[PDB]
């Protein structure tokens, strides 16, 4: 029953864990109580905490696989205590090297950076070199670029990194586009034009079609095969003042006087 | 020396008997001085103090010489080089 | 030690497993309250539904979060709104600020309904829960 | 011989019992207190050191005790027993004599008057450990004890100030373990140090005592820093209870180092340069708080290389810090002259000594903030200059590359530009002279507020010392 699920992950068959796993769920609880949650280790709680580690890291690479990222969200959150808690004499796994570069691809996809660096320094003593970065330099070394802004080198990484399969393309595969929006913004500001030709190079596609269509869904009219940046910025910056909240953020000339006098009149 | 005149700080704060054991305190939470890993691990440090005299070891006003070299030396090369080419043009 | 799991098991799918994250967050409050400060809206949805006899354990839990936070007066509808597991904080001595919060508000209440009538404790104009 | 010198700091003793004693068992007064406890630490250290060590001892049979004789011998026994002229008769100092507690009064009956002294009696155990320098076992033992002790009885506002003090010596012994080796054991005591420290700041907010409150979230904030936990320090910062009511300037120095480290890493700059530009100047400046503000100046200038801002080469060079602040120099010269090369190369080339002060993990994103410094250079002094020219200065590798730093960099309004893409050139937009636009008025009025803050701060503070000094009796 509750080996079945390590089993099923040999198989290949992906859904068919997400589909076996609520009954292992239930039975996962009991694998819980038997380790206190390390809160203390000993010998015997050494062989079941390997039983409890090993029904959340099947799930949690058969949950990326069938495009499940919320489900994985879960599974690395309960999985990263174990590793945390103790001298080492069971605190890694070989699989454990491989899910640290998943979740750090997942956070760059969604673009949330911020928590990208809160992250890598809370994981930084687990891989310093005892883990040492072996896989999980594809994460950081794209970093390196995306901070440089060279996403020239960033491009390139991402397009070797088809080669070598783990199962990194579910994730590899999205950061293609968040990459082209990142170009997308920073070229407004530059100019307004570039002709279509200049446009499918810097922001990555393989047909000018392609780049047209962005584009129109993106509010950019291309007329005369010039594009117009400034329209989507000054639709932006209608909306702005279109709502209100707006006179006293800005701050007239009449309440910068009013404060100054009652400021001393108290 | 530190963040602002450092000279201004300085004799804002001064020992009295309140203050004596929070000086310790602070100390011994980072556990000494921490300075005295770099005496240890150059075993008599070597500093920049090659290049000029206005580097690290300095007890003067800078002159900000010791980001750039004399540029004089090379002037007198590029003075004699233009009136060469200058000649024959 | 950590929160991690026990935001994961709110948000993990399946009732049991919602069942048990409640046990474990109510057990340790007094390091774990600032994590689960921000997730609050799962521990009022289990208590909303119907389908659960542990929304109870869940408002309980609503009520220590916010006694660690500060806010002591949102602390004491949620403490009322578990009815039962509040008799042992009761008999606590190290929280019975939750408890004294309810006495500290019924006095200003009852200022307001001298005014209607006289008798107010005896009637229903009140909660039958603070009068008790 | 041994008599003689066990009577003499049992003596000295008693005299810093006394000030503090007299004032509490009138009515709190808890500032008075606060300030001669300061003091009292320091002359401890002093006699506790000389003259043997079985003086601790001593003074507990001296006072009233339920149990604390026979918890302080157990201390005692762990480093080879004492308890000659330990013992009443040649270590009582009472017999008939009332600031002791007379004698014939503790024989008869109930009421206790054990609370204020054994509280004193911990710091006492603490200090005497910290001396010797020896950690291990006896701290173990003594930790267990004293955190039930506190929690048996309901502290006064007196005890509160006694305590501050008292988890900051078994929160820093526990550090100093844990960072010695590690073990199992050395992950299952973190566990308990926090939860302790937590539930504390609770009871101690209704206790009204601010004193308690401020040491634990500074020692609360050192932890979460510790374990590389960001995600745990924004959320108790945000849950703010800080007080700025009573403290010393010692804890608003410590508070503001942590914050500002804290916002480092998590893109935030503008406002750790606040925090670390205020927590330099409220801690003291002295020789043997060298530790302490040797760690502040790194980091600040650090700080101000992540803006793309640039500390002072002055700075590096008149302090008489020089020996730690060498590394801070060559890695503010790589950036300032905007040259990647020499940049790795002084990274590796400290890679140990930045790890200690683990600022390490901060240099690696200044290698952003190098290229920044490189191309705004470039465009300054040239206004208009192809893309082809500063692939032959700054050593990129074509036209695109460069484009692209440019054009996210301008976005953050750091080079302060637009592209000439037809033309094939970066021509600059700074030009100046906002004396014909509306902008000195924003400016002037974060000024005026800047002076409005410091008109409020002296109105509250200047009668405050004077209306309590007028009070007490004078001529």
């Amino acid at each position: 029953l509750t080996k079945s699920l390590s089993i099923a992950f040999e198989n290949g068959d992906y859904a068919a864990c997400e589909k076996l796993l609520p009954p292992i769920k239930i039975e996962l609880i009991k694998n819980n109580l038997l380790i206190p949650d390390l809160s203390i280790q000993n010998d015997i709680y050494l062989n079941d905490l390997m039983i409890t580690k090993r029904i959340l890291e099947v799930g949690a690479l058969a949950s990326i696989q069938t495009f499940n990222f919320d489900s994985f969200e879960n599974y690395f959150n309960q999985l990263k205590p174990y590793y945390f808690s103790n001298n080492h004499k069971l605190s890694e796994s070989d699989k454990k090297s491989k899910l640290i570069s998943l979740y750090l691809l997942n956070l760059l996809s969604q673009n949330n950076t911020t928590k990208f660096h809160s992250e890598l320094q809370y994981l930084d003593k687990h891989i310093k070199n005892l883990e040492d970065d072996s896989l999980l330099s594809y994460p950081i070394k794209l970093d390196r670029w995306l901070m440089e802004g060279s996403y020239q080198k960033a491009w390139d990484l991402l397009q070797s990194g088809s080669q070598n399969i783990s199962e990194f393309d579910s994730f590899t595969d999205i950061l293609k586009s968040a990459i082209r929006d990142e170009i997308a913004k920073n070229t407004e500001l530059s100019y307004d034009f570039l002709p279509l030709s200049n446009i499918k190079a810097l922001l990555f596609f393989n047909n000018e079609k392609e780049t047209e269509k962005f584009a129109l869904e993106r509010n950019w009219p291309i007329v005369n095969s010039k594009v117009y940046f400034n329209n989507q910025s000054k639709e932006k910056a209608d909306y702005e003042d279109e709502m209100m909240h707006e006179e006293d953020q800005k701050t007239n000339i009449i309440e910068k006087a009013m404060d100054y006098a009652i400021s001393i009149e108290n | 020396m530190s963040t602002d005149v450092a000279a201004a700080q300085a004799q804002s704060k001064i020992d009295l008997t309140k203050k004596k054991n929070e000086e310790i305190n602070k100390k011994s939470l980072e556990e000494d001085d921490e300075f005295e890993d770099f005496p240890i691990d150059t075993w008599a440090n070597g500093e920049t103090i090659k290049s000029n005299a206005v580097t690290q070891t300095n007890i003067w006003e800078e002159n900000w010489d010791d980001v750039e070299v004399d540029d004089d030396f090379t002037n007198e090369l590029k003075a004699e080089l233009d009136r060469y080419k200058r000649e024959n043009q | 030690t950590t929160a991690a799991p026990l935001l994961a098991l709110l948000r993990e799918n399946q009732d049991s497993v919602k069942t048990y994250a409640l046990e474990s967050i109510n057990n340790v409050v007094d390091q774990l309250w600032s994590e689960i400060s921000n997730e609050l809206p799962d521990i009022e949805a289990l208590y909303d539904d119907d389908t659960f006899s542990d929304r109870e354990m869940a408002a309980l839990i609503a009520s220590k979060v916010y006694y660690n936070l500060g806010e002591y007066e949102s602390a004491v509808k949620y403490a009322l709104a578990a009815k039962d597991r509040f008799d042992i904080d009761e008999k606590s001595q190290f929280v019975e600020t939750i408890v004294s919060k309810s006495i500290e508000m019924y006095v200003q209440e009852a200022s307001k309904q001298y005014t209607k009538d006289e008798q107010f404790y005896t009637k229903d104009i009140i909660d039958p829960k603070l009068t008790s | 011989l041994h008599h003689s010198e066990k009577k003499y700091a049992e003596e000295d003793q008693v005299q810093e019992l006394l000030k503090v004693l007299n004032e509490i068992s009138k009515t709190t007064l808890t500032l008075d207190p606060r300030y001669i406890w300061r003091s009292l630490k320091d002359l401890s250290s002093l006699r506790n050191q000389e003259l043997l060590n079985a003086e601790t001892l001593c003074f507990t049979v001296n006072v009233l005790y339920p149990d604390s004789s026979s918890f302080k011998k157990n201390l005692l026994k762990f480093i080879t027993s004492n308890h000659k002229s330990s013992v009443p008769g040649s270590a009582e100092l009472r017999n008939s004599y009332p600031a002791s507690f007379y004698s014939v009064n503790t024989e008869k009956k109930t009421i206790e008057v054990t609370a204020e002294i054994n509280c004193f009696m911990h710091l006492l155990v603490q200090l005497f450990l910290w001396d010797s320098k020896e950690l291990e076992q006896l701290v173990e033992f003594n930790r267990k004890v004293v955190i039930p002790n506190l929690l048996c009885y309901y502290n006064l506002r007196s005890l509160n100030l006694i305590n501050a003090k008292l988890w900051f010596y078994i929160y820093l012994s526990h550090e100093t373990l844990a960072r010695s080796s590690e073990e199992i054991n050395s992950d299952n005591q973190n566990i308990i140090l926090r939860s302790t420290m937590m539930k504390f700041l609770k009871i101690a907010s209704l206790k009204h005592d601010n004193e308690t409150k401020a040491m634990l979230i500074n020692l609360i904030l050192r932890d979460f820093l510790n374990n590389g936990e960001v995600d745990s320090a924004s959320d108790f910062i945000s849950k703010l209870e800080y007080p700025h009511t009573d403290v010393s300037s010692s804890l608003e120095a410590r508070y503001f180092f942590y914050l500002s480290k804290i916002n480092a890493i998590q893109l935030d700059y503008s406002t750790a340069n606040e925090y670390i530009i205020a927590a330099i100047r409220k801690a003291p400046h002295n020789s043997k708080s060298l530790g302490f503000l040797q760690q502040s100046n790194k980091l600040h200038c650090c700080i101000q290389l992540l803006m793309g801002d640039i500390p002072e080469l002055s700075f590096f060079h008149q302090s008489n810090m020089q020996k730690s602040l060498l590394p801070y120099y060559h890695l503010t010269k790589a950036v300032k002259l905007g040259d990647l090369k020499k940049f790795t190369s002084t990274i590796t080339k400290y890679k140990q000594l930045l790890l200690k002060d683990d600022t390490y993990q901060l240099c690696v994103r200044l290698r952003s903030n190098v290229i920044k410094t490189g191309i705004r250079i470039i465009s300054l002094t040239y206004k208009k200059i192809s893309l082809r020219d500063i692939c032959l200065k700054l050593n990129l590798d074509s036209e695109q590359t460069v484009e692209y730093m440019v054009s996210r960099a301008i976005r953050d309004g750091v080079i302060e530009a637009k592209i000439n893409h037809e033309d094939g050139f970066i021509e600059t937009t700074e030009l100046l002279n906002i004396y014909d636009s509306e902008d000195p008025q924003q400016v002037f009025d974060e000024r005026i507020k800047f002076a409005n803050q410091l008109h409020d701060e002296y109105l509250v503070s200047m009668r405050y010392p004077e209306d309590k000094k007028t009070q007490q009796n004078e001529k």
